[PDB]
């Protein structure tokens, strides 16, 4: 029976709708998804609109109204136009008389909020399509019908609002620059007289709900209206003092407030200058008296959540924070506003201590700008000492790990202001912090962990001297508060922020190798210790160490027999003995950064022989028994071997780069067969089992070898200093060993990570190579072409792969891409405009970027048949397919490139930069320039996408566009307006004719 | 028991039903199948102040598939706005669905989600994120796929609409299990459909667990 | 009113014959609990952060742990009666510990927990 209402051969039953409706908003299961469905399906049927009147008239469901309205704003947006004047003004009565209706009768204006607040926005849509020009009428008499009635003025007072959000607000995207100009200067031009309204119910007084209603408006205007209508008014003293006292106007003043603190204002004016003190002192001196004292704990407040309390406090932080930033420069020189400066900054300490992650970074970047002034500002620290002296306990407290990249960063910042600021405060705060660690009073896994992250943050900021006092008394005090804790637990948490706290003191451990080599070895003790988590801070502080203090494990200490990196190496079994493969890892590539600091070739070269003693040693019986017998490999045990021994490889190959030539030489010639041999036993695999071997921890395991050895070539080609070397001995192997098993692999077996190596290989030698990239084309271009080209979701890896290979060897071989045969060239077109239609970002870009480059690459070729006959061929196809992607919405992300690619197209044409026709003959006028006939084409491919354009629009639009093909600011407007048009039937030709 | 309306928005592909359908049934599905106007679904969390009912309105983020649009904000006690953290265009459209939600829900608590906070290459930085300090919203870095504060919109809003900002969520008793015997005319078919399981492959087999 | 004799971290899944697909259930301590009453042990995993239930099962005697083809660190079986989701069901599950050892210690415990469960 529901589906009646889809039916429109016969009359709506109002009563079904209804029906319909309420089985939607409050039925259940099977009963709310089927009225869903044909709710949709009566809103999208073309003709919905006509019935909208009849619902609003003779419904009783204030739900099936809200839903007539929509379907009415359907109309009034995308197909006004075409309504003769009469229906136009006949719908915009309907819908002010409802209006007025529902506001009239106060018990529906109190209950029926959301269908009257529905019915102004409709309005709003009609004003945009037919005020002023149409409706000169319509603000006269809004104000005039607002001494009428308090519910009809406050519902007038919603209408301008929304007027307000829709032309100035949300009017970029959604209007052409010309109709959002016209718009503007409409409620411009009629503005002092909606103001003196404003200004008349807030003076008058009386109703909240009307004031409220009235100050949610003037919001929105402050966005846009002149300083004047604020400060040569009454109203800066109405907003910072009547406004402040009553909890219902509170919320929104306080928002106006921060919008008044924005408004532009001239700087010059003693007069302005003591009326923006004069606000700030009316306000604070309100929240003192009617709201909480300065003293007051916000910290508990905020956490007992009564009524709007938080909504209150975040308000406040955000004026406060507003107007200081911008404005307390007034307040600092003047004697008699030191008490109000320094009030309003012990609110924002006080807010500073709520226990709200995303408040705590509003009040930071506040605390940030005024640290950051008072260590360039003369004269200004001393006026803050004591919020300063607060502000180092808040942060210090609230000190977050540094995996927390941003916010850790703008605590790290802050607290080193702070420190130069008074190192000595920052200090004594530290140290009783550790203080009440120790007696137990504050102790816990937390508090220990936060102080620790703090007292690492500020390394660097204090003298060299004062630093190796301090850092000597926080480890004697973490060493006894390790000592004085029981259990491994407990233990664990104090090493942990021992080792954390070293590690962040590089310049102490320079200064003292005997204490430097303590930690080294204490590090290698705790590489002994099971217990969670020990293993992996050993290895993680170790490698930070390196990074920082590397210069000092590579030359002789005085009293020491040899550099200590020897004396690591001797003992690396050992020390490594107890770790996970992962840890093993590590701990190679940390001997790495400490090796390449040694210049002397030799020495270099034989440490590097010392360090890969292990793996080396162990990769050579393999290979003994590889070589002797092929079955070796399958052994589960020995694939894990094998692949830790190449992942050690690309931990030490990742920290020495360029140095690492002689180790992978020494393992090259076998590391390719290990790879031919491995391959063949994941095709044999997958040939006995079927695809399914593909997820086989077996066969997972072999071609984690395969990527592992892909991993370590790439690694070593992307930081090579001797390309002479990598042409001549390195890519021959590797092409021979990658190419055709890539190619002759079936799609499930194909690793992605070859595409990558290949990336890096015409990257770095691309230039030397040219039959290498045409090899290189020929093995991983169609077979990968056909895993990517049936759907925009299967092999995301290999799809991102394809398009970064694509995009280099146009950039660096573009004559691989000259020596295809046409067909093979016409699927890299097919390619490029395949890229062009994805949403995955990553692919779009490239896409886009190889298409402007390519056209690039042909411009370069001048006036010759290729490039002459890839403008015949494909100039077409690249002009629809981008104004394709630039239509069809669902493209958006690419919106920037695309318009480029668009304006590189268009002005190849209109510069008469292609030598041919791009017509084929008698077609046109033997005669005809490109110009004419890009003109011509444009217009009637638009105008077959878009019949519902004007041929006048889509001339306007085109003579427009060729004329801005040289300014892609002006360019992407004029595309933005033809956006805005095509949603819309009688979109103005004259638009696109805007000029700022 | 006390019910909720919460309404999920945000652009096409953000993560809302992946979300939604994780809290539901404890799968993650890595398909992409577009929502056709709403979905609606009732999901309960078991507080320290009894259990909590939100009737989930998990909405089209496609303008194509829109259906209904802010027909569906009707009578929301409560929202979630997602965006997509990996896709700056889904963050640049927060404001249009806080928009078009708040000119129908006035005074609703409203928790805006930064999804996909797994994936390496991060387009929305932190630094950037701020719409929802001037509006009043809580905000959350989420995961769907690693569960990375999956539980923390769902905490809030049950905090803001019970007015306790104690509550938690708790365990329930777990009843003990019944004892059964395996049908013998059935031993057949588990057999086949063991068979089946056995050998199409567990999804994720790099991950932690 | 429980021992628990064995408590892992582990990733649950149920197969969806009809989607022909492994669907995770939750993720969280999978504890082996013995009722202090009865002596009989039964499966209790709870999701992290939510704590709500995905599996509880009596460890019957007739179970039998397989390999999943596509892990070394997982086990299958058939379980005919579980109550986390409301009334007794039957599923196909699958549980994924984070190493080979943990998946060798559950199959250790599981089969100690089917003796105690046949006295
Ligand atoms: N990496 C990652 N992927 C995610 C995450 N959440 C969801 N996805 C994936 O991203 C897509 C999200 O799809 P949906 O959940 O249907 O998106 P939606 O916002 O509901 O979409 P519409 O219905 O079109 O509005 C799917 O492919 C998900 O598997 C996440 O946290 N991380
Ligand atoms: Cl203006
Ligand atoms: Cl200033
Ligand atoms: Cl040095
Ligand atoms: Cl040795
Ligand atoms: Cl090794
Ligand atoms: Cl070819
Ligand atoms: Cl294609
Ligand atoms: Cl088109
Ligand atoms: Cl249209
Ligand atoms: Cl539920
Ligand atoms: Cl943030
Ligand atoms: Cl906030
Ligand atoms: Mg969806």
């Amino acid at each position: 029976s529901m589906e009646g209402i889809l039916d429109f051969s016969n009359d709506l039953d109002i009563a079904l709708l209804d029906q319909v409706v309420s089985t939607f908003y409050q039925g259940e299961g099977v009963q709310q998804k089927q009225a869903q469905e044909i709710l949709t399906k009566f809103q999208d049927n073309p003709d919905a609109w006509e019935k909208v009147d009849q619902i609003l008239q003779f419904s009783t469901n204030p739900q099936s109204k809200f839903i007539a309205l929509s379907i009415l704003d359907k109309l009034i947006t995308r197909k006004w136009k075409l309504l003769p004047n009469d229906h136009r003004i006949g719908i915009r009565n309907f819908v002010v008389g409802m209006i007025i209706s529902m506001c009239q009768d106060d018990e529906v204006f109190k209950t029926q909020k959301n269908l009257i607040n529905k019915s102004d926005l409709t309005l709003v849509q009609i004003l945009k399509q037919e005020w002023p020009q149409n409706w000169p009428e319509f603000i006269p008499e809004l104000i005039g019908s607002s001494s009428s009635s308090v519910n009809v003025c406050e519902n007038n007072m919603i209408v301008l609002k929304l007027l307000s959000e829709e032309v100035f607000d949300f009017s970029a995207e959604q209007m052409t620059q010309a109709k959002a100009l016209h718009l503007k200067n409409s409620m411009s031009k009629e503005f002092e007289q909606i103001f003196k309204l404003c200004f008349q119910v807030l003076e008058q007084g009386s109703s909240s709900s009307l004031i409220v209603a009235t100050l949610e408006s003037l919001l929105r205007y402050l966005h846009w209206i002149p300083y004047r209508y604020i400060y040569e008014t009454n109203i800066l003293e109405l907003l910072s003092t009547k406004f402040m006292t009553s909890p219902d106007t509170r919320a929104i003043t306080l928002k106006c407030l921060t919008e008044v603190s924005n408004l532009k204002i001239p700087q010059d004016n003693d007069l302005i200058k003591r009326q923006t003190v004069l606000f700030f002192q009316n306000t604070l001196q309100q929240i003192a008296t009617s709201v909480m004292p300065v003293t007051a704990d916000l910290k508990a407040t905020y956490a007992n959540a009564n009524g709007n309390d938080q909504s209150f406090l975040q308000d406040l932080a955000m004026f406060l924070t507003t107007y200081l930033a911008r404005n307390r420069a007034l307040l600092e020189s003047d004697e008699s506003l030191r008490e109000l400066l320094l009030n309003a900054h012990q609110y924002l300490i006080q807010l500073s201590k709520i226990e709200e992650r995303e408040l705590f970074k509003t009040t930071l970047d506040y605390w940030h700008n005024l640290v950051a002034d008072l260590f360039y500002e003369p004269l200004k620290k001393h006026i803050y000492e004591e919020i300063c002296s607060q502000l180092r306990l808040v942060i210090i407290e609230n000190m977050v790990r540094p995996e927390e990249i941003q916010l850790y960063k703008s605590e790290r910042e802050v607290l080193v202001y702070l420190t130069h600021l008074n190192v000595i405060d920052t200090e004594e705060i530290m140290i009783s912090k550790l203080a009440r660690q120790i007696d137990g009073s504050e102790w816990s896994w937390h508090n220990i962990n936060t102080l620790s992250w703090a007292i690492g943050s500020i390394s660097g900021t204090m003298s060299e001297d004062t630093e190796k006092r301090f850092v000597v008394t926080v480890i004697k005090d973490l060493l006894g508060l390790c000592e004085q804790k029981r259990g491994k637990d407990n233990k664990a948490v104090v090493a942990r922020d021992i080792m954390y706290v070293v590690g962040e003191y590089p310049r102490f451990l320079k200064a003292h190798w005997n204490f430097l080599r303590t930690v080294i070895l204490k590090l290698f003790e705790f590489m002994h210790e099971t217990h969670e988590g020990v293993q992996d801070m050993a290895c993680d502080t170790f490698i930070k160490i390196v990074q920082k203090c590397k210069y000092h494990f590579v030359i002789q200490q005085p009293r020491e027999s040899e550099p200590f990196i020897q004396t690591i190496i001797r003992d690396i079994q050992k020390t490594t003995a107890d770790l996970q493969p992962q840890q093993v890892h590590t701990f190679y590539k940390a001997c790495g950064i400490i090796i390449s600091e040694e210049r002397s070739v030799a020495e270099r070269n034989r440490l590097l022989s010392d360090l890969m003693q292990l793996p080396n040693m162990a990769w050579d019986t393999i290979v003994e028994q590889s070589t002797a017998n092929p079955t070796l490999l399958l052994d589960s045990e020995t694939v894990k071997i094998i692949a830790n021994i190449i992942k050690t490889n690309v931990a030490v190959c990742t920290s020495m780069g360029a140095d690492f030539y002689p180790q992978l030489g020494h393992i090259y010639y076998n590391m390719l067969q290990l790879y031919r041999a491995v391959s063949s036993m994941i095709s044999t695999q997958v040939a006995a089992e079927g695809l399914i071997a593909t997820k086989t921890p077996k066969v997972r395991g072999l071609r984690t070898i395969k990527k592992e050895i892909l991993k370590l070539v790439e690694t070593y080609i992307s930081k090579a200093r001797n390309l002479d070397d990598v042409v001549k001995v390195l890519v021959e192997p590797l092409l021979n060993a990658v190419l055709e098993d890539y190619m002759n692999n079936v799609p499930d077996a194909r690793d992605a990570e070859v595409l990558n190596c290949m990336t890096t290989v015409v990257e770095k030698v691309g230039h030397m190579i040219p039959q290498g990239v045409i090899l290189i084309l020929q093995s991983v271009f169609e077979c990968t072409l056909d895993m990517i080209n049936k759907d925009f979701t299967e092999y995301p890896e290999h799809r991102v792969e394809f398009y970064k290979l694509l995009k280099v060897i146009n950039e660096k071989s573009f004559a691989a891409f000259l020596e295809l045969p046409p067909a093979a060239f016409k699927l890299f077109v097919d390619a490029i405009c395949w890229a062009f239609k994805h949403n995955n970002r990553d692919v779009e870009v490239n896409g886009l970027q190889i298409a402007l480059d390519l056209v690039k690459n042909i411009e370069r070729m001048g006036n010759v048949p290729f490039a002459n006959e890839f403008h015949k061929n494909y100039f077409f196809i690249f002009v629809s397919e981008t104004f394709f992607v630039l239509t069809d919405s669902d493209h958006k992300s690419g919106f920037s490139k695309q318009a480029l690619l668009l304006m590189k197209l268009i002005s190849l044409v209109y510069d008469n930069k292609i030598s041919v026709p791009l017509y084929q003959e008698a077609e046109v006028p033997q005669g005809t320039s490109n110009q004419v006939y890009l003109s011509q084409y444009l217009a009637n491919m638009l105008s077959n996408a878009f019949p519902h354009l004007t041929s006048e629009q889509i001339a306007s639009f085109l003579s427009a566009l060729t004329k801005q093909c040289k300014d892609l600011v002006v360019f992407k407007g004029t595309l933005r307006d033809f956006l805005v048009q095509i949603k819309e039937v009688g979109g103005d030709p004259t638009d696109y004719l805007f000029a700022e | 028991e006390v019910q909720f309306k919460l309404v999920l928005v945000g652009d096409g592909g953000t993560g809302k039903t992946t979300f939604v359908k994780r809290h539901l049934t404890g799968e993650f599905e890595k398909k992409y199948v577009a929502t056709l106007g709403v979905e609606v679904h009732p999901l309960v969390f078991h507080t320290n102040r009894g259990p909590i009912k939100f009737n989930v309105w998990d909405t089209a983020g496609l303008e194509k598939f829109g259906g209904l649009r802010d027909g569906y904000y009707i009578q929301a006690q409560c929202a979630i706005i997602m965006f997509d953290v990996t896709s700056r265009v889904t963050y640049k459209n927060v404001p249009n669905w806080h928009r078009d939600l708040v000119r129908v829900c006035e005074n609703i608590p409203i928790v805006l989600c930064g999804n996909k906070v797994d994936i390496k290459d991060r387009k929305v930085k932190a630094k950037s994120i701020v719409f929802h300090r001037k509006k009043n919203l809580q905000y959350y870095d989420i995961s769907a796929k690693s569960n990375y504060n999956f539980e923390k919109p769902f905490l809030w809003l049950a905090r803001k609409l019970i007015g306790d900002p104690n509550l938690e969520f708790v365990a329930m008793p777990a009843a003990a299990p019944p004892e059964v015997v395996m049908d013998p005319a059935l031993a057949a078919q588990y057999e086949h459909d063991l068979e089946v399981a056995q050998t199409t492959a567990l999804p994720d087999e790099d991950d932690d667990l | 009113d429980e021992e628990v004799l064995y408590k892992v971290r582990a990733k649950l899944f149920r197969f969806d014959a009809d989607a022909k697909e492994w669907k995770e259930r939750g993720t969280g301590d999978c504890k082996f609990l013995k009722n202090k009453k009865t002596n009989k042990v039964r499966i209790l995993m709870r999701r992290d952060k939510t704590l709500k239930i995905c599996a509880n099962h009596i460890i019957a005697p007739e179970y039998t742990l397989k390999p999943n083809v596509g892990s070394d660190r997982s086990w299958v079986y058939a379980c005919t009666a579980d109550i986390a989701e409301g009334e007794a069901e039957a599923f196909t599950f699958a549980i994924r510990f984070g190493s080979k050892e943990n998946a060798d210690k559950f199959k250790e415990e599981f089969e100690k927990a089917q003796e105690i469960n046949k006295k």
